[PDB]
This record gives structure tokens, sequence and C-alpha cells, in this order.
RNA sequence: CCGGGGACGUGUCCGUUGAUCAAGGACGAAGGCCGGAGGAUCAAAGAUGAUUAGAUACCGUCGUAGUUCCGGCAGUAAACGAUGCCGACGGGGCGAGGCCAGGGGGCUGUGUCCGGGAGAAAUUGGAGUGUUUGGGCUCUGGGGAUAGUACGGUCGCAAGACAGA
């Protein structure tokens, strides 16, 4: 069992927040508890790359194991996090939790027409980390997911399943490569499109709407 | 602040050119000596002297911008 | 020598926790020390009570700014509370520069430059 | 309808030389300024401007459920009685000298609350602090010089904060409207014994 | 999915920013005392940054 | 420089910094008719000439709705079946976006296009 | 990569400065590059000033002052430690004490 | 003395006369070259005294070309902001420019500091407004080395230069 001791938590552990309200309102995931308990059934953690970095001291380079791991949902919610230790199983699974602590959701739209259930990116978007420009571009059904190995890995946890792609820079280097493609995928979601120009009137956050409600549950323990 | 409506204070800051309408800095006078009846007119930003021609004196100098005027002279602006 | 942080916090927290049983000399303050604590070895305690007597002698001037102490609060707001002069009634006819009554046009009183 | 000050109140800042406000004024801050001393080039700030920025202030304050939540801080010695006579009538949460970074994003420290508002006594002294609230999606109101800067404030209230007295004038003032938005006290208060709790005497 | 619109620049608030913040305020009465209801206010990450959003939330709320 | 194109670059400044007003310091016959298709559209809402015997000076209120607008130079010729393969380039997706083309009806939108049958130069986009 | 904003020297909006040789080294160092330090001191030590007022002439006599502009290059400045080690942000530093 | 220049100021004139450039032309530090004049200092070359394992160098001394001027050639530099020109737009602060105004002002230069944006980063008011990629015009680059070398060409008294595998 895990203790929420974050106030987004409290409310979690109690169901009083959904996953797609979290994001409405822009409220940070400190815990990465959190999301695990909303996506107890969906959840993939799959790592994209696990390499050695090293620092020259007075001795001997002092090796220490670097990964980058992916966790997404079936569709509509990603995430990147990674972290270097000293043996790499302690680095994954404090990668993982940094990922579960990053998940982004992601707006899927049609490509052209309104039919069936949403397959593809909503517009064209470019997501840029150092020197790794990827673009996403919305794609016709069937299409598949055209992209290289390790952003496919990302849109397949983001639950695209057509994508059209294009990649510039150093794609080798792996970090950079997931880090833009979920940036891509962040950037073509919030895009402003006529179908979001209706103004809703807005609605008061979760945490200050249930911010009688927190206090009692600290008093409870 | 509206970009159409620029208040009176902002127009008389900034360039003549780059305000709503350009508007000029310039006008004309009328210069009055004493010693004499008539009023020599002539423009704010001269770049001519100006005597009165009967009990000569000189009215106002041209300089970089505005000609200063010399000596007891009254002035008048002209707007209409 | 120089006490380490297993001598200076437990130190820190003898003169914290147990104050008005504490005095200016070693021996006597060193006496408490078996008495409130369990410390197992001499030598230690008397890097501990030495300290303690270090700290309890610029306690007494109150100098430490980290400490906290029950009667060096309640000694200390009767310090607070002063006589208070303030100069709310000692202004009368309040000089105020010749700019700044203007912006004070509105709704004004006791004028002067 | 404006509510108006008390002559009272304005007795205080005067004396407090809130309105001596600095020698230099930013953009941001020339809507404060009603003009500057021509004589010593000191800026005078708009007392009107003033009060209805407290008000507004008082306004996103009382709007949270729980005062206790928010976290006001000072870095200086002279708000140090400011924040602590505040938080006693307000009934909030102080922090007090230097604010430990990581106070709001590190979950290995739980001293304080999770904010939903912090008010700061200057941008200057604590940096720290309103750069840490924008991590956490926190509200920032600041007391705000007007030398100071004054990103990542939501609502800036024109005041000096370089006088012992001025501070604490201002948290008086802001603990002033705070009972008056919700009724627990008019503007009876009778300056007279309240405000020197506030103010830095040593 | 929905994404916040800004109050202020009409731009929807952009995704996960920690700068963004929820803003409250309750209506104020005739006499100056709190109001039940409460005015909702979104604010965008970068005009915070900026140090605008002080000058335009005086304007808004001198309306 | 070109004027639609400066215009183009002007309202992106100002619309990225969050600013609701845009003094463009020059007007032409083909800006104007670009920012009154650009009004149609709602992506910018108050648009206001001024006559100063120069140049020109229009004044344009900022939607919030319009995420970049741009002037294609040179105005490439198109006929009816380019500008759908050129609205794929430019446009981020088909179910929105105005590609904009000089055609003998009229500076009309792609969409129009192919519905009057026309070709034309294309100007510039928004969306 | 570019070490300095101004590249060591305060030439900007000139495309020439003359010349002018170290005092230390003869070396050719351009006036804008070059260090300069104006040293205005006594002409006579502070040591013996008791031993000039015992020897005046003149009552009331004041010591002149010597003035020389030393007007170094860079490599014997930093060997003669007119300019001090700084940091990288330290660089930065123009203010003398 | 003769000549030039930009900025500012202006109800002065003309009215699109413009921007950028193959070709072409002019200017172009130092060193160099030619003819003439001159020659104090310094000083390639050269000569020495030392240093050194050696020292054709660094150090000392001397010394020619040269450094200087006039007429010409040459046409190169880390000729650098290593950043083409023109144009639109874009945050604050501080400075010691010039002109104007007299209302912490406007134009136009010029640095600087902090941000924005950009960038691989150093950094950067352009190196910003770029995959949401299109202002015009000119030039250049396409892994390293061969090599800024050869051949052919043009220019030059020559040195060589331009261009260029
Ligand atoms: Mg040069
Ligand atoms: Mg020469
Ligand atoms: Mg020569
Ligand atoms: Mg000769
Ligand atoms: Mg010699
Ligand atoms: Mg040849
Ligand atoms: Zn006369
Ligand atoms: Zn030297």
């Amino acid at each position: 069992e895990w203790v929420p001791t974050t106030d987004l938590g409290i409310l979690v552990k109690m169901g009083k927040i959904n996953m797609e309200d979290i994001f409405q309102y822009s409220l940070k995931i400190k815990e990465s508890g959190i999301v695990d308990h909303l996506l107890k059934g969906q959840l993939k953690e799959e790592v994209i790359k696990i390499k050695s970095v090293q620092k020259q001291t007075r001795a001997g380079q002092r090796t220490r194991m670097k990964v980058v791991v992916v966790v997404g949902n079936g569709a509509g919610y990603v995430g990147i996090g990674t972290k270097t230790s000293k043996e790499a199983a302690t680095a994954i699974k404090g990668a993982i939790e940094r990922a579960k602590c990053a998940i982004r959701p992601v707006r899927l739209g049609f490509w052209g027409n309104n039919y069936g259930k949403e397959h593809t990116v909503p517009c064209k978007a470019t997501g840029k980390s150092g020197s790794v420009i990827m673009r996403v571009i919305p794609a016709p059904k069937g299409s598949g997911i055209r992209a290289g190995s390790v952003p496919k890995k990302i849109f397949q946890l983001a639950g695209v399943k057509d994508v059209f792609t294009l990649s510039k820079g150093q794609t080798s280097t792996t970090e950079n490569f997931a880090k833009a493609t979920v940036s891509a995928l962040d950037k073509s979601s919030c895009f402003f499109v006529p179908e979001f120009w209706r103004e809703k009137e807005p609605e008061l956050n979760p945490l200050s709407r249930y911010s009688r409600l927190i206090k009692e549950y600290r008093e409870k323990i | 602040k509206d970009l159409a409506f620029p208040t009176a204070e902002e127009l008389r800051t900034t360039c003549k050119r780059k305000r709503l309408i350009p508007q000029n800095n310039s006008y004309f006078l009328y210069l009055r000596c004493k010693s004499c009846d008539i009023i020599i007119l002539a423009y704010s930003h001269s770049q001519t002297r100006r005597t009165c021609p009967g009990c000569n004196m000189v009215m106002l100098m041209p300089k970089g911008g505005k000609a200063r005027i010399e000596g007891d002279v009254k002035i008048k602006k002209i707007k209409r | 020598r120089v006490r380490n942080s297993n001598v200076k916090r437990a130190a820190k927290n003898i003169v914290e926790k147990y104050f008005p049983k504490l005095d200016c000399d070693f021996h006597h303050n060193k006496r408490v020390l078996e008495s409130v604590t369990e410390i197992q070895t001499k030598r230690f305690k008397n890097q501990i009570a030495g300290y303690v007597t270090h700290l309890y002698t610029r306690v007494e001037k109150g100098k430490v700014k980290k400490i906290f102490i029950k009667k060096h609060e309640e000694e200390r707001e009767r310090r607070e509370n002063m006589i208070p002069s303030s100069s709310i009634m000692d202004t009368e006819k309040i000089e105020v520069d010749d700019i700044t009554m203007q912006m004070i046009k509105d709704y004004c009183y006791r004028g002067n430059y | 309808k404006e509510i108006e000050i008390p002559e009272d109140f304005v007795k205080a800042i005067i004396l407090s030389n809130a309105h001596l406000g600095s020698t230099t004024a930013t953009t941001n801050f020339k809507q404060y300024i009603y003009g500057r001393r021509k004589n010593d080039l000191i800026h005078v700030i708009d007392i009107n401007e003033m009060w209805k920025k407290l008000i507004i202030a008082a306004r996103l304050f009382v709007s949270i459920e729980d005062p206790s939540s928010i976290i006001v801080a000072s870095n200086k010695k002279f708000g140090k009685r400011a924040v602590l006579r505040f938080c006693s009538e307000t009934g909030a949460t102080p922090l007090i000298g230097r604010f430990i970074p990581g106070g709001f994003t590190n979950q290995v420290i739980n001293d304080v609350k999770e904010s939903r508002l912090v008010v700061v006594s200057d941008t200057y002294a604590d940096k720290q602090t309103v750069m840490e609230a924008s991590y956490v999606n926190t509200p920032c109101i600041a007391f705000c010089n007007s030398d100071n800067s004054l990103s990542r404030v939501d609502v800036v209230i024109p005041m000096n904060n370089r006088s012992p007295l001025s501070i604490g004038c201002g948290f008086y003032l802001f603990a002033k409207v705070i009972k008056y938005i919700k009724g627990e006290e008019s503007f009876d208060v009778d300056v007279r014994s309240e405000i020197e709790l506030y103010f830095y005497r040593d | 999915f929905e994404q916040r619109i800004c109050t202020f620049t009409g731009r929807p608030i952009p995704h996960t920013d920690n700068a963004s913040v929820q803003l409250t305020f309750v209506e104020l009465d005739s006499d100056g005392r709190a109001t039940d209801k409460v005015l909702i206010y979104n604010v965008c990450g970068k005009i915070r940054k900026d140090g605008t959003i002080d000058e335009i939330l005086t304007n808004t709320l001198a309306q | 420089m070109n004027r639609l194109a400066a215009t183009c670059k002007a309202i992106n400044n100002a619309n990225r910094s969050g600013k609701r007003q845009v003094l463009i310091r020059f007007v032409t016959k083909t800006t104007r008719k670009f920012l009154e298709k650009m009004q149609v559209c709602g992506y910018i809402s108050t648009l206001t000439y001024i006559d100063d015997h120069r140049q020109g000076k229009v004044i344009i209120g900022l939607n919030g709705r319009l995420n970049k607008c741009g002037a294609i130079c040179p105005n490439y010729c198109l006929t009816l079946k380019d500008v759908e393969k050129f609205k794929d380039k430019i446009l981020p997706a088909r179910q929105f976006g105005h590609l904009i083309l000089n055609t003998s009806k009229g500076m009309i939108d792609h969409n129009e296009c192919v519905t009057m049958k026309s070709g034309g130069e294309v100007l510039g986009f928004f969306y | 990569p570019v070490k300095r904003k101004n590249h060591g020297r305060a030439k900007k909006n000139r495309g020439h400065v003359k010349l002018i040789r170290c005092d230390n080294c003869a070396s050719a160092v351009p006036k804008d590059k070059a260090i300069k330090r104006f040293q205005i001191k006594s002409l006579i030590e502070a040591a013996a000033h008791d031993d000039v007022r015992t020897a005046t002439i003149y009552e009331e006599y004041e010591v002149p002052k010597f003035f020389h502009k030393n007007q170094y290059c860079v490599s014997c400045a930093v060997h003669l430690k007119a300019v001090r080690c700084r940091s990288a942000e330290g660089r930065k530093d123009r203010s003398n004490p």
C-alpha cells in the first residue's frame, strides 16, 4: 500500500479526480504512485536505451549506466524519464518513476474526417531537443507508424496508430531523439485549432475546490 | 492602452513622423517691433534673418531648430 | 581541538532540552549529563559536557540564533512590549515636502512643507 | 464602489515614508507614479493605486478555503515581527529568514504546508521563494518597490520595503483589509496600539 | 481532452506548464465585504515571467 | 522589404508576444484584402485602416486565435490540382487553415478555388 | 572560442589604434590593449620623510609627487602582477579597488 | 587655405529617380619593388660577444636594405565583429556622442548589463521573428589530406597576385 504524502495523491487515493482532469487544470504530479494508481490496469514500461557514461577521476574511469525509459497507457498518455545509476536495474526503476511523474496526455486527432475513433496526431508540430528536430505529420488511416525504432516505441505507448514522421539532426543521440518525439506530441496536442475556439467559462481547480477536504485526510493520520 | 486612440500626452512625446497622423512642430508667427508699427511675419524654424524694414533692427536669427528671436519682440502664433 | 557534528549536535540538544538544570561550572554540568542521558564512554561524556559549558556560556549571553528556550522568549516578549513613543501623536501639522502634498490634494489634512 | 482610505491609515504611511518610493522607477511602475520629487530625484508612489492593490491582494488572499495554506515569507529581519504579528492575526503559516530552497518542491522536507499562495516582502530579498512558487503552480502577491523586479509576481503592492516601519506598516494594512473583507473587523482599529507590534523595535 | 484558455492572452495555456497559475478572486460587495461567489482566472506561464501579468490584471479587475 | 511579408512577420511578433493590437506602418492593395480575408475567418477581430496621405497605417486587433500568418514569396503560379498538394505543405492539417490564392475570381481561399474552379497565384496563409 | 567580449582591447568603432612600446618588455602593444597603471607617489619615499624634515631649508616644505604612466604589454603585465589572476566569471569585473 | 562628410532641424525642391550585383573601375596597413631626395632612431641580411650538449636562435653590441619623403608599381593581412548589403518587426536598465526640444523628450550613432527568442554549446538585439521552414540581391562551403599545390589563363619590373583542379 502507498501513503499519499502529496496533496494531489490524497485526492487520487480518494478517487476525487480522474486522470484526464489532472492535466485539465495543470497540476504538477510530484509523486509517481499517483498515476500507477490511476492507470493500474494499463501502463507499459519500455526501455529505450541503456548506455554507460564515464567520468575520469584520479584513479580510473567512474562508469555508471544511464537508462532512458518510456511509459504509456494503451492510448492517450505517455511519459519519458531518465536516470543514471551505478547498476542498471537500480537506474531503470528510478527512471520509470521519473517517467511516471512526467506523463503527458497526447490528444489524438482525425486525419481527414471525424468518422471512427481518433488514430493520428491532430496537427503538424515539431519537437526539438538539443539538435534533434522530430516533426510529426498526421497520417491517413491504416498507414501505420512511419518512424524509426525509438519513436515508434514511444508512438505505440502514446497510442497513435498512423503517423508520418520527419527527423533532422543527430538521431543516434537517442535521449535527445526520444525527448524530441514526445515534445512533438506535446506540441501537436496543445495546438490551438478551431474546434477549441469555443470559450468555456473557467472552473475552480480541484485541489483548491477540495481544499477543505484534503486537510482532514492529514488529520485522519 | 489603445493603439487606434493615442492620448494627447503620448503624441507630443513621440516623433512627428511616428505619430498616428504626421503633425508639424513648426508654425508661422508675427513679430512686433516696438519702434515700428508693422508686424513682419516669419516662419517658426526659419532659416533667414528677419529685420523690420523701417527702424531697422534684427527680429529673429536662424538657429539649429526654432529660430531664436532677438531683442524685444512680441510674438503671436498664427494658427486657424 | 575541534569538536564534530556528533558532539555539537548532541550538545546543542542537551542545552536545548535541559537548559534550566544546567550551570556554568563544568563538573556540575557533567553530573547532570550522566543523570539525564546515556553516554557510554567517559571521554565522550567530557567531549559533550565540555561543549555544553561552551554553549551555556554564550547562551547565558543569548548569542546563538538557533536554539530556543521557554524562559528566553517570555523574557523577550517583556522586552518586545516597548512603551510606545509612536510618532503618529508626536507629529503634529506634518511637514510633507512640496510635491508630496500635491498627490494628496483630493483628501488632505495636516498641511506643512 | 471604491473603498476610501481612512485618514487614520493614510496618517501611518506618510510617516512610514512608504510614498518615499525610490530614485529609480521602471516602466512597469510608472502607472503607480503620480510624480517624482524633482528635489531628491525620488519617485513618489500613488497612494490610491497603493490602496486598491491592497484590496485586490486581500481579495486574492481570502479566496482560498484555508489561510493556513498560504505561506507568507520575509527574508529580512525588519519584517520578522511583521510576519509574526500577521500570522497570529490572519491564521497563515510564516516563513522567516533564509527560505530553504526546495521548500515547496522537495518532498523529503515536511516542515510546512504545500502552498496555495505566497506573499513576500521583497522580490530582491526573497528571489528564491518567488521562483520556487512558480515551480508548483502557486500564486505570488508581493510588496514591490519602485526599483524592484516584478517578474513571477501576480499582484504588485507598490510600497517601500527599505524602512523598518515600512513593511511593518504594509503587513499591518494587509491584515487590516483581510478581516475587513471578511467583515470580521471594520476600520475601527485605533492604530495607536496595534501597528507597534508589527514595528521593528530594537 | 481540453486545455485551459488563458484569460488575458486568449491563448491556450501550454502543455504541463508549472508557471501557469490558477487565480481565484471573490466578488466584492458594495460595502467591501466578501461574497460566496468567486472570479476564477487562468494565467499563462510566459506572461508571469515577463512580469506583464501585473498591469493586465490591474486593468481587468478595475472594470 | 515586401510589404505583405513584413505585415505577416510584424503580426506574428505581436501575436507571439500576447499583444492585442499591432500598428503596421504601411498598407498596400494586396495586404488590405489579405487582412480583410483574415477578418472574415475570425482570425483577427478589429481592423482599422488610417489614411495619412503616405504609405498607410492599419491597426489590427489580435483575436488570440491566430497561430501564424505568413506570406509566400515568390507568388507561385498554381493550377487547380497543385493547390491541394500545396496546402498539404503549408497548412498543419486538412481540417482547418487557409491558403490564399490571388486568382481571377478574387483573392480567395484554397477551399473556395476548389468550388470556384480557380488556380491563381499563392500569396500567403494563416492558421 | 571567443574568450573576451571586447577581444581583450578597448577598440570599438575604430579600425586602427597606434602601437605603444611596453615599459618593461619594449613589445609593440596597441594603446587600447595595453595595461596602463598611472602611479602618483611621492618623490621621497615615506621612510625618509622624517629625514627630509630635519634637512629642509624651508618651513612647511611639501615633498613633490612623482607622476608616471606605466604601460605594460599583456605578457609582462601578468608577470609584473599588474593584472590579477581571476576566475572566468571574475574576468567580467571592470572596477578598480 | 582648399576640399569633403554624416547626424539633426525644416510647410525648401524633385517625384520613384530605388535595392543588390557577373563584367568593369577606384581605394587599399605592413613588408616589398622602381626612379629621385634624405638618412636621427630602430633594424631583416650580415658581423660579432655570450648562452648552450649544439644555437645558424632567444640575450648584448654593431650594422645594410629598410624604416622617412616625393612620383609610380604592387594589391596582400587574424584587411576580424573571423558575422555581406538593403528592408520590416521585436524587452527593460545604465552609460561619456551629436543635433533638436524644454515635459526623467525625440531623432541618430555608440558601448554595456539583464531577460526574451535562438543555438550543439561558448554565446548572442541578431547569431531573434526557421520543419508553424518563402523579403530582395550577391558571394561561398559540401569529410579529411593532396592543396590554396600543379596545368592553362590574366595581371606584375620582380616578388608574386587573381583564379584554381
Ligand atoms: Mg585592422
Ligand atoms: Mg605600403
Ligand atoms: Mg615601404
Ligand atoms: Mg628607393
Ligand atoms: Mg643598434
Ligand atoms: Mg601558373
Ligand atoms: Zn521696427
Ligand atoms: Zn611587457
